[PDB]
């Protein structure tokens, strides 16, 4: 049973926990918003190959989840948590974390997001020939977008999106279930002391994030099956671990 | 794995 001052400091080690592993400043992503390609390199991506944007694409995807991975290790609690329980939260939970976090170098805008140096909109993308998917990421982080996160709301909210009891195939569910709690009051608390409880109801439901992993995971299986060489020759492993059939 | 090992196990 945390008490109102575990509570407290729960909220500042998550938030802590987070600022050491963001990846990048939100300072540094807001100022490169004027920064976007141009016609010609905007066909320059799609001119690249299937293979090269895919391979660009698996790179900083990774780079990405092993942030997490590390915003794993530092979160209060998680360490605490048996082997087996640890790798099936991170397996389900990196992808959707990085998809949360991808909103900070999403400018609503325009409908562009950072990536290689400058802003890009889904066009960039065409190469990789998931339009769909693409086009659901977009509309996702526009979604998070209009409610305006703070860094300590992105802490808090992704601490969440990662202990999350309802995985299929914990073994010390209580465990996850007490440490999920807290976490909520956590979040609630802070929420409530900055008069931004009203965000709760307007946070995407569950199943939305689902559905952007199972897709990511479906593509890639139609990219591999299609090039299975790219993938073992020039994909991250890690990427390859947490996302292959 | 490559979890576990980033893990440290
Ligand atoms: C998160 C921490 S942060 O500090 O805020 C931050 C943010 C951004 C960057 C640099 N930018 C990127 O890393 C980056 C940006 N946009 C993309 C990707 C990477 C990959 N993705 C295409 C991929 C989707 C899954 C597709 C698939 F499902 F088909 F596989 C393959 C293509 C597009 C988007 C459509 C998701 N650095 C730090």
């Amino acid at each position: 049973y945390a008490s109102l001052t575990e509570i407290e400091h729960l909220v500042q080690s998550v938030c802590k926990s987070y600022r050491e592993t963001c990846q990048l400043r939100l300072e540094d992503l807001l100022r490169q918003r004027s920064n976007i390609f141009s016609r010609e390199e905007v066909t320059g991506y799609q001119r690249k190959s299937m293979w090269e944007m895919w391979e660009r694409c698996a790179h900083h995807l990774t780079e990405a989840i092993q942030y997490v991975v590390e915003f794993a290790k530092r979160l209060s609690g998680f360490m605490e948590l048996c082997q087996n329980d640890q790798i099936v939260l991170l397996k389900a939970g990196a992808m959707e974390v990085v998809l949360v976090r991808m909103c900070r170098a999403y400018n609503a805008d325009n409908r562009t997001v950072f990536f290689e140096g400058k802003y890009g909109g889904m066009e960039l993308f065409r190469a990789l020939g998931c339009s769909e998917l693409i086009s659901s990421i977009f509309d996702f982080s526009h979604s998070l977008s209009a409610l305006h996160f703070s860094e300590d709301e992105i802490a808090l909210y992704t601490a969440l999106v990662l202990i999350n009891a309802h995985r299929p195939g914990l073994q010390e569910k209580r465990k996850v279930e007490q440490l999920q709690y807290n976490l909520e009051l956590a979040f609630h608390h802070h929420l409530s002391k900055t008069h931004r409880q009203s965000i709760l109801a307007k946070l995407p439901p569950k199943g939305k994030l689902r559905s952007l992993c199972s897709q990511h995971v479906e593509r890639l299986q139609i990219f591999q099956h299609l090039h299975p060489i790219v993938v073992q020759a020039a994909f991250p492993p890690l990427y390859k671990e947490l996302f292959s059939t | 794995t490559l979890l576990q090992l980033l893990l440290g196990h």
